[PDB]
């Protein structure tokens, strides 16, 4: 399974991971054989965040500044830094509470939560599960929205609007709607 | 001037200390209005059955409401 | 397990300091989320540790030389980055590198030849650092 | 198993670390609170000692109002527990004789402690108070609310801050306008009042109310912080113990896993 | 101890004096200013505004000025064994005069008069008048 | 301890940010009228 100078085969393999244990020999040996990786999680799927991709275990040989520009690379790395900071505050929040966190930490937590909600999007195949219609989000749109969210233009917008939104404009549409039904 | 106006001496003293704090020099005035911000949340009851809840961040609206 | 025996003195002079500083940072790391209430002699450690960690950050397929490393770690350990915004250190480093490679190749050649950071080279280095900081402007 | 013990050890280690950090933070906050106490107590003691010359009998009959001071955060030891205990004692003592009791409180903890049992007696509650330091949420507001809701006898329950490792729960019988009008105030005849007594008494009494609440709540805050430090100590110790136990269990399960897998391999090698 | 005057001048945010031995202390009572010294009678008085003026025994001639907004004064006779007579000046906001300003003072006076020009409520009128009093005192007391 | 901490954290965050989102939904259309369909 590899590209040659006569043709090309793009392959996509689903790898069962028994008991959610990635230390099993079959996945361990299979990680080395892949160009792109995408790891799904139960702790995330329990939150209704579908696709339940873990962006701190997903990797790719392609995510480099020379292939995708720095607008993409720095955006991705800033997202990952934000999500790791939010993961490195879970225990402080579980023990003490949000009262102890500074406004920097509150802003970071809010941005991480909003990003997580933004990542989830509806699928046409899932319509017979969710009923919602499906979306196709182009990459420049994704990069614009992520840059916006990290820059802080949309922090004021509520997290719920962010959830299950294909695009930032849709997020605005749902926030408008929720404010109208709020008054 | 206050028992006639229906006002307490504590209210008058606070509302005048506010003006004095406004008449301060900026380096000390910053620390003064810092150490004298306000944040309260009153919650009124009548045999259970909350009548109202309201927040306060200003001295005058806190004493008024 | 080899240790400083595999190190030039120009690197010893800075690494013996940076190791202790980063150990103290590792000893007081958890206090970074509560530094607003703490005191100096414990916020300085956090600041220096963060500055050094952001200085030791590096880019893929972009390795430096030992002279440049010694210069940069002298700029780091000698407190010329505490008052800065950490996000600017990658700029600081970049500009400083270009500056010295444009201006003080004699310093780099001396460090590469003698494998030592003598007091004269240290004075030249502090001079170049002050000139760079004067010529340039950073956030904090 | 192994995953369970490893997750438990990770969580408890994080708990211990955060606990130590919050211990140091609470020590710093206790320092600054002691400073606020030492600065703000002289403002209150003189007028309180002045008005306390008029002795209050705690057996008087009339509409009681119980002001219970407490906190809004947890991990404060059992200071709010003792406060609510004293408040329950006072309420059950004063409702036998027939005095109708009303309950004012400060903090959500007293509310959660006395809701189910004495929630048919609440009058007014304040919270989100000590987000900032104390006189942010000025005692003058609460004192004005009390005077507007003028009861016939007032009690104040709080925690006195003896030292950094010792506090004490108290109840202050406080003078009210009814108890002042029923006395000629002959005890203050030794004092010269620059405005006349009848005109300055009403303005002095509000100051007395405010100063009373002020020092009481400062002391309660200091006691809260001391109990917080003690709780952080006990939590870190218990976390260390649990980490030891879980380490033992982890090593046991590790050896068990190794032996089991090895016996599986051996039996599959000898079953050919 | 000594036959001095033990002053304690205190606000909630800062205790300026605790047991300071002084000779004479002037204070702006609600009726008018007056000066307390050792031997002064037990008295209580309400204060309105102005510049407390303290004078230590070591100083005699040199002074210390402090502006007070409002509060009370309590002069207590000397205990037989202490040999010294005590005084307590409590103020809701006690600033020094060095830290005062006449420009922000006059700006606040102007804004107060602006707010009170729409004189409808008794408390608003009273607050305007009392702010005028205190701000005039600040202006007259600042250097 | 694990599900305990996780569920406590999730509930606290949910409540906190529900309140904050309610406030932001209150104060959105004023500061961002270009979205308000009242003016469209």
């Amino acid at each position: 399974i590899t590209t040659t100078k006569k043709g090309s085969i793009t392959s996509v393999q689903a790898v069962y991971v028994p008991a959610d244990d990635l230390t099993d020999p079959a996945p361990a040996t299979t990680f080395a054989h892949l160009d792109a990786t995408t790891v799904l999680s139960r702790q995330i799927a329990e939150l209704g965040i579908y696709p339940a991709v873990d962006p701190l275990d997903s990797t790719s040989r392609m995510l480099a500044p020379e292939i995708v520009g720095q607008e993409h690379y720095d955006t991705a790395r800033a997202t990952q830094k934000l999500l790791q900071d939010y993961k490195s505050l879970q225990d402080i929040i579980a023990i003490l509470g949000m009262d102890e966190l500074s406004e920097e930490d509150k802003l970071v937590v809010s941005r991480a939560r909003k990003i997580q909600r933004f990542l989830s999007q509806p699928f046409t195949v899932a319509e017979v599960f969710t009923g919602k219609p499906g979306r196709f989000v182009e990459l420049p749109e994704t990069i614009k929205s992520a840059q916006t969210i990290l820059r802080g233009e949309c922090d004021d917008l509520p997290e719920m609007a962010f959830y299950m939104c294909g695009g930032l404009e849709e997020v605005r549409s749902k926030a408008v709607k929720m404010a109208q039904e709020a008054a | 001037m206050w028992r006639s106006s229906g006002v307490s001496f504590t209210r008058y003293a606070s509302e005048m200390a506010a003006l004095l704090r406004q008449c301060l020099k900026e380096p000390y005035r910053t620390q003064a209005m810092q150490r004298n911000q306000i944040h309260l949340k009153e919650t009124v009851y009548q045999q259970g059955q909350v009548l109202t809840r309201e927040t306060f961040n200003d001295i005058k609206k806190a004493f008024e409401a | 397990r080899v240790g400083s025996a595999a190190q030039v003195k120009a690197m010893k002079q800075v690494a013996g300091t940076m190791k202790l500083e980063l150990a103290q940072y590792r000893e007081v790391a958890a206090f970074a989320q509560f530094g607003s209430d703490l005191d100096a002699s414990t916020r300085q450690l956090l600041t220096r540790g963060t500055a050094l960690t952001e200085l030791l950050k590096q880019r893929q397929y972009s390795p430096m030389k030992n002279s440049v490393q010694v210069c940069v770690l002298y700029c780091g350990v000698k407190g010329y980055l505490d008052p800065l915004d950490p996000k600017e250190i990658s700029r600081f480093e970049s500009l400083f590198i270009d500056y010295i490679n444009a201006n003080h190749q004699d310093i780099l050649k001396t460090i590469e030849t003698e494998k030592e950071l003598s007091e004269k080279t240290e004075a030249k280095l502090r001079a170049a650092v002050d000139e760079f900081v004067a010529m340039n402007e950073f956030k904090k | 198993d192994l995953k369970i013990v490893a997750a438990r050890m990770k969580s408890v280690k994080s708990i211990q670390k955060i606990t130590k950090a919050m211990k140091m933070v609470a020590a710093s906050k206790l320092r600054m609170d002691q400073r606020r106490l030492e600065n703000g107590l002289p403002f209150a003691t003189p007028v309180q000692k002045l008005v306390q010359r008029i002795p209050v009998d705690p057996k008087e009959k009339g509409t009681l109002a119980v002001l219970a001071l407490s906190s809004d955060k947890g991990l404060c030891g059992g200071v709010n527990s003792f406060v609510a205990k004293q408040a329950r004692i006072v309420i059950k003592e004063n409702e036998m004789a027939g005095n109708a009791v009303q309950v004012y409180g400060v903090g959500d903890k007293i509310r959660s402690a006395l809701q189910r049992t004495f929630g048919d007696r609440f009058k007014r509650i304040m919270t989100e108070v000590t987000r900032f330091p104390w006189n942010f949420g000025q005692a003058c507001i609460i004192a004005d609310r009390l005077m507007q809701d003028n009861p016939a006898r007032l009690m104040v329950i709080y925690n006195h801050f003896k030292s950094a490792v010792a506090y004490d729960t108290l109840t202050l019988n406080v003078l009210t306008p009814t108890q002042a009008a029923q006395s000629a105030k002959e005890q203050l005849n030794t004092f010269e009042f620059e405005p006349e007594k009848t005109d300055v008494w009403k303005d002095l009494q509000d100051f007395y109310y405010a100063c009373t609440v002020f020092g009481c709540m400062l002391d309660n805050i200091a006691s809260e912080q001391s109990a917080r430090m003690s709780a952080m100590d006990n939590a870190s110790t218990n976390a260390g113990e649990m980490i030891s136990s879980l380490t033992l269990r982890y090593n046991r399960a590790r050896q068990a896993k190794i032996t089991t897998e090895l016996v599986e391999i051996i039996s599959g090698a000898n079953a050919l | 101890f000594k036959n001095q005057l033990l002053l304690t001048l205190s606000s909630p945010s800062e205790a300026i004096y605790v047991r300071t031995p002084v000779r004479s202390v002037t204070v702006p009572g609600s009726e008018g200013a007056m000066t307390m010294t050792n031997g002064h009678s037990q008295t209580v008085a309400r204060l309105k505004a102005g510049e407390i003026i303290v004078r230590k025994g070591e100083t005699g001639d040199e002074v210390e000025r402090f502006f007070l907004s409002d509060g009370f004064v309590l002069f207590k006779s000397p205990e037989d064994d202490s040999g010294c007579c005590t005084a307590e000046v409590l103020g809701v906001e006690v600033v020094p005069v060095s830290m005062l300003d006449k420009e922000s003072a006059a700006t606040a006076l102007q804004e107060l008069l602006q707010q009170g020009a729409g004189a409808t409520d008794e408390w608003t009128k009273a607050r305007t008048l009392l702010g005028q009093e205190l701000l005039s005192s600040v202006i007259r007391a600042a250097p | 301890s694990v599900k305990f901490m996780d569920q406590k954290r999730s509930g606290e965050e949910t409540v906190y940010f529900k309140k904050e989102d309610e406030a932001l939904l209150r104060n959105l259309l004023a500061n961002h009228p270009e979205y308000d369909p009242k003016y469209s």
